[PDB]
């Protein structure tokens, strides 16, 4: 029983241009992951953490190197990013002018389909805000504005689902309650969950780590 | 079309101020093309020359206030054609609000005052402006638009 | 011998409206602070650091307790700032219009002096971009970014320093490199630093530390 | 001023175009008056509000992109007296120099050209409209950038 990966980068690496020189954002990083997982990157501040999550994200190109989405390939990196990835932002990113509700249906309006309502509304009492579906966004806390950015990114059933810091601007128990439902719904709906964090109060809720160094990734069990 | 209609309804005050302003501005050419049937022609060609300018502003404007929605749709895996649609017909909905209810209205006005100065008021007299000043529109939201297509989606990961 | 100190926060709180609720962002926080001191304000993310560093700046009143710069009394929060308080941004906002040594001169321009180009040089030289006073925003290195900003602060002789995780976007070596060069000008100028980090690599440059949790401070000698 | 003019100088580009925006507009007018001397007035007037309209614009978009380098002065201490003082002298020059010059042109133009088609050009036909037109955009301009002393510095705090 070997599942297929999920998601695979293969010595992928992004170099910037910084000012007249170069910097290597990040230096021939492998991660594998499958289905069910929650892999915590770890690492102290500016060493390829959110360069790793946004290559896995197909938000930019590595300069060599390999990043595949098994099940997407033949699809450029918006059409995989909108048929098979969700983004649990750092900052909730809520569009003012929607509803909650509506933050989780304009996901299914421009993946091309007839936004269900129904699922939305499941989705929303999946992740603690049960009723709060017509709610603004300045009716939500930032505790329930980052649980709306969850159900959102789980709104179009994705294989890989990307969380960047989601905590960072939340207490203790607010903390706790979100890395829960975020190792919850990894393994209630088998996505594979890529996590960057830098609080070891969250590690405990991981099943392997990528430890980062100066853009190198190391993958860890402990 | 989605966020766009939700924009037009959650900030209904400033798109009903601009819709209120092109609509006037549709109806003063109505009212100048029924009294003209050289400087009234020219009149008329600056006036939806200004017309033009005000919608090129304002939508630049509102664009440019967007870019981080818009940023946070590009991440999420709009399309191009996606976000250029949403604009497009935010701004086609709000030009033809507009110059529908100056026409109406221009119209109206001109059949109450055919009797005191020479008025002549036809339909092409009517229409052909209205639809004139939805393409100027139109075209100046393309060009102010332009680079909805160009925001990166990596402006959505920061904080 | 006993000096005054630069900087007293005395039970200062800051409450946010969140949502429908409130979050208490900042809760009785007591810090103070004396010339030559690098005091490090450290804890997970979401705790209240820069909260904290942002009342100890006059970024921000708060809705209780007091934050007093010993010889700013009887000015309002913005000339306190132009007249006693450096800031070492996370970013380096830098203004990209002005060369490097522009953006020293500049901060002697909106506090009233005609601007002095040697003072200028000399600090970037400080700061160990000796000679690169011409240079563009987009011809220096994150690292040199990050050191401008710093000579920047440096600029109006300022008695407090807030270091906003100013290596955030850093590799290992130029985060030492840039901790190293705020300790040795707090040592040399006898300033009086709050610097905000994450990293625990960096606690061993501080003299004493802030724990922070759940907006609650406790002044740390270890 | 200091960084407006610093502005100036870098963006030598889009300021330039402006200016030259304004400059032909301003010579439009000179040469307008020129020949002046109903409709011919309304026109002048008409299009005194399109040069105000277009100072308008391009003065909040340039003040809508400004807005983090002001954040930054805000939060080092700039006051907002300094703040504005900047925005309205970079835009005061701006619009010195585009009356200046499209006056000076359009009074060479019509010293040239009294001989085909009877010119009348003063002192007063040129120095009235240019600092006419100079005072429309540095009201518009105080529209514009009537929101610069609002820019919250924390701003700068974030990432």
């Amino acid at each position: 029983m070997s599942a297929a990966p999920v998601l695979s980068i293969t010595n992928a690496s992004v170099v910037y241009p910084d000012g007249i020189s170069t910097v290597t954002a990040l230096d021939s990083a492998n991660v594998e992951i499958f289905p069910g997982e929650l892999v915590a990157i770890v690492g102290e501040s500016g060493s390829g953490k959110s360069t790793l999550l946004s290559i896995a994200g197909f938000l930019q190109e590595p300069t060599s190197g390999t990043v595949t989405l098994h099940g997407a390939e033949g699809l450029d990196a918006t059409s995989t990013r909108r048929e098979h990835i969700g983004f649990v932002f750092q900052q909730p990113n809520l569009l003012g002018s929607l509803t909650a509700r509506e933050q989780l249906l304009i996901t299914d309006h421009l993946r091309g389909i007839k936004p269900r309502k129904d699922r939305a509304d499941e989705l929303l009492a999946r992740v603690g805000l049960k009723g709060l579906g017509g709610r603004r966004v300045a009716q939500l806390s930032g505790g329930q504005r980052q649980r709306v950015n969850i159900a959102r990114a789980l709104m179009g059933n994705p294989q890989l689902l990307l969380a960047d810091e989601p905590t960072s601007a939340l207490d203790a128990r607010l903390s706790k309650e979100i890395v829960e439902l975020l190792r919850d719904v990894t393994k209630e709906f088998a996505l594979a969950t890529l996590m960057v964090t830098h609080d070891r109060s969250q590690l405990a809720y991981a099943d392997r780590f990528v430890e980062m160094a100066d853009g190198k990734a190391l993958q860890t069990a402990k | 079309m989605f966020l766009g209609i939700r924009d037009i309804r959650a900030a209904a005050g400033r798109f009903a101020l601009i819709a209120s302003v092109v609509g006037l501005i549709t109806l003063l050419i109505v009212m100048l093309t029924g009294l003209t049937q050289s400087s009234l022609l020219s009149m008329q060609a600056f006036l939806y020359i200004i017309s033009a300018l005000v919608t090129v502003a304002f939508l630049t404007v509102w664009t440019l206030q967007r870019t981080r929605d818009i940023a946070v749709l590009a991440a999420l895996g709009a399309s191009k054609r996606y976000l250029l649609i949403d604009a497009l017909g935010q701004a086609a909905i709000i030009l033809a609000a507009g110059v529908a209810l100056g026409a109406g209205i221009g119209a109206l006005l001109g059949w109450l005052i055919a009797g005191s100065v020479p008025f002549s008021l036809g339909w092409v007299s009517v229409l052909g402006p209205a639809l004139g000043i939805w393409l100027l529109g139109l075209i100046g939201a393309t060009i102010a638009v332009r680079n909805v297509t160009k925001v990166d989606p990596q402006i959505a990961l920061g904080a």
